[PDB]
């Protein structure tokens, strides 16, 4: 019987955007959404726990 | 202040037990370098 | 007693070999493995 | 060499560490691409 999945993590602008920075300047009018997946991940993390 | 940006990504004056994920850190970079054929030929556009 | 002591350790005895010699017994976690590692890898690749 | 720099080959412009490889390149290549299709190892114009 399965138990647990491996508690992955995932940074929104170094994927989203590359090494540039105003790259990530664009993005910052996108919204919110980073906070959403930060907020959706960490619950999966510590309902493996 | 850590405590601050803790503060500021919670949206709250008081933060309660616990960890909590802020932001990123990153280090920048030091200097600038770049690199180009080793040409000192000009293009003939004069006589174009 | 005897008879039923000889027998299970003759039946934990076939469980550790049937468990060594079947390739598919454990499918289930690889198959969690393979899922979670097959997904992050599509994820990196469609950033091209 | 081994410091955070951005750096320009080209007008191939990125930001990274660049370092020591002993990768094989055929004398004709130039460009080395990861899976995810970015370049990763680079000969430069010059000291080839
Ligand atoms: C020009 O570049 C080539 C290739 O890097 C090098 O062999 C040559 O010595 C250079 N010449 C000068 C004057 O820097």
């Amino acid at each position: 019987l399965p138990v647990s999945m491996t508690k992955t993590s995932v940074d929104c602008t170094m994927y989203i955007c590359g090494d540039s920075t105003e790259c990530s300047n664009l993005l910052l009018q996108y919204g919110s959404f980073c906070t959403q997946l930060k907020r959706a991940l960490t619950g999966i993390a510590v309902e493996q726990d | 202040d850590p405590l601050s940006e803790t503060k500021c990504t919670l949206k709250s004056f008081t933060v309660e037990k616990g960890i909590y994920q802020t932001s990123n850190f990153r280090v920048q970079p030091t200097e600038s370098i770049v690199r180009f054929p080793n040409i000192t030929n000009l293009c003939p556009f004069d006589e174009v | 007693q005897k008879l039923i002591a000889n027998q299970f350790n003759s039946a934990i005895g076939k469980i550790q070999d049937s468990l060594s010699s079947t390739p598919s017994a454990l499918g289930k976690l690889q198959d969690v493995v393979n899922h979670n590692a097959q997904a992050l890898n599509t994820l990196v690749k469609q950033l091209s | 060499k081994n410091k955070c720099v951005n750096f320009n080959f080209n007008g191939l412009k990125g930001t990274g560490v660049l370092t020591e490889s002993n990768k094989k390149f055929l004398p004709f290549q130039q460009f080395g691409r990861d899976i995810a299709d970015t370049t990763d190892a680079v000969r430069d114009p010059q000291t080839l």
